[PDB]
RNA sequence: GGGUCUCGCGGAACCGGUGAGUACACCGGAAUCCAGGAAACUGGAUUUGGGCGUGCCCCCGCGAGACC
């Protein structure tokens, strides 16, 4: 029966210099044909450990692997910011080659308050018939942040989406963009556009705003 | 050293066909095995097929049995994935990966960067590229922020560089979001010294290969 | 007692690694035998053709039949 690799934990958060431990339980005896991969977001997975304990050439020594029967363990002895990634076990004992479900390792660091910016819609876009208002939250930690748009003190709902970056490989921060979408018609009905950011490293919420029409 | 380059992915209607290619260099595939591994967006890794050229043997995951055939051309040193009767669950990045078993046994020791296969009845559409001009009032501490809004494109992906590759420090290109319309829209932003706004020209270079849409957008203060 | 084809019988085990690209060239663990110890072992001497996700192939040797 198709060997099933059961990987835990699903995700964890750890500080720089900490020991991260990821485990993988083969359902039916792969002997040592277990490999460990690091996949940074949107990049190709990279082989770290093969044959359950052999450190692949080029990989730093803080990565290691062990086997105790069907229980396989990847260990990062001193976690570094660039080790932010998803890690996978795989067995290559026999086809189908099966992978663990993955472990998302997040780096925990000090609180960083966001830097906030607001961008009015371009005159070029206005001509097309729609208005996009963008708020940027730059280089903050932790990821939990609340962004609310106000249009002449009226709060907006259902007309905005957020997108968040992946954790930075050097300073472990996130960045966030909020995009408010109005009709040209609606955009030209109001004057004050405001982005109100709440986050842990901000003592009180920060507002960035513009008045429609500022050369 | 060793390289793998996937190609041939893109947008296909349900039931459609697609033929992936994997171009290998730095090694002869006749002395290795080549695998296809796919990653549905936001999910994990799933092996689908492998081929060993100096054995002819092919192996397939049950999820692709009969619809996919893996093949190789030793003279061209490339491998192929032929996908028939595609379905929405086949939407994924398809990675190409190398393994050996006789000389060493190191798993999939090298991976390509993947090609995206999107199965949808929606059509190809090129983005609108609008500038995000540095606020005319003020910014954060001697540093300004500006960017580019890449709106209403399909399918993924698009590329955004700054200043024809000269500007990388401080860039955030956000991950796309599917708007309610069913089209993607992202922004790329960069922080720069405020004193550069009158001395450095910032252009974002947007390339949406599915629709052959290349925009070089100048981002100026308003 | 020779040369060529076909058939038959063969060419220690395990785990790594290095150059080569074919089916080769290597380096280590190690194992085997002997001696010793209660002992994981310790000495001494010796030791295996190769390719490739692996059940097929290359090479080599011996035998048999056919052809010279």
């Amino acid at each position: 029966s198709d060997i099933q690799m059961t990987q835990s934990p699903s995700s964890l958060s750890a500080s720089v210099g900490d020991r991260v431990t990821i485990t993988c339980r083969a359902s039916q005896s792969v002997s040592s044909a277990v490999a460990w991969y690091q996949q940074k977001p949107g990049k190709a997975p990279k082989l770290l450990i093969y044959s359950a304990s052999s450190l692949y050439s080029g990989v730093p020594s803080r990565f290691s692997g062990s086997r105790s029967g069907t229980d396989f363990t990847l260990t990062i002895s001193s976690l570094q910011p660039e080790d932010f990634a998803t890690y996978y076990c795989q067995q290559y004992s026999s086809s189908p080659y099966t992978f663990g479900q993955g472990t998302k390792v997040e780096i925990k660091r000090t609180v960083a308050a966001p830097s906030v910016f607001i961008f009015p819609p371009s005159d070029e876009q206005l001509k097309s018939g729609t208005a996009s208002v963008v708020c940027l939250l730059n280089n903050f930690y932790p990821r939990e942040a609340k962004v609310q748009w106000k249009v002449d003190n009226a709060l907006q709902s259902g007309n905005s989406q957020e997108s968040v970056t992946e954790q930075d490989s050097k300073d472990s921060t996130y960045s966030l963009s909020s995009t408010l979408t109005l009709s040209k018609a609606d955009y030209e009905k109001h004057k004050v556009y405001a982005c109100e950011v709440t986050h842990q490293g901000l003592s009180s919420p920060v507002t960035k705003s513009f008045n429609r029409g500022e050369c | 050293e060793v390289q793998l380059v996937e190609s041939g992915g893109g947008l296909v209607q349900p039931g459609g066909s697609l033929r992936l290619s994997c171009a290998a260099s730095g090694f002869y595939i006749s002395y290795s095995s080549i695998h296809w591994v796919r990653q549905a967006p936001g999910k994990g890794l799933e092996w689908v097929a492998s081929i060993s050229p100096s054995s002819g043997s092919t192996y397939y995951a049950d999820s692709v049995k009969g619809r996919f055939t893996i093949s190789a051309d030793t003279s061209k040193n490339t491998a192929y994935l032929q996908m028939n009767s595609l379905r929405a669950e086949d939407t994924a990045v398809y990675y190409c990966a190398r393994s050996r078993y006789s000389r060493y046994r190191r798993g999939f020791d090298y991976w390509g960067q993947g090609t995206l296969v999107t199965v949808s009845s929606a059509s190809t559409k090129g983005p609108s590229v609008f500038p995000l001009a540095p606020s005319s009032k003020s910014t954060s501490g001697g540093t300004a922020a500006l960017g580019c809004l890449v709106k209403d494109y399909f399918p993924e992906p698009v590329t955004v560089s700054w200043n024809s590759g000269a500007l990388t420090s401080g860039v955030h290109t956000f991950p796309a979001v599917l708007q309610s319309s069913g089209l993607y829209s992202l922004s790329s932003v960069v922080t720069v010294p405020s004193s550069s706004l009158g001395t450095q020209t910032y252009i974002c270079n947007v390339n949406h290969k599915p629709s052959n849409t290349k925009v070089d957008k100048k981002v100026e203060p308003k």
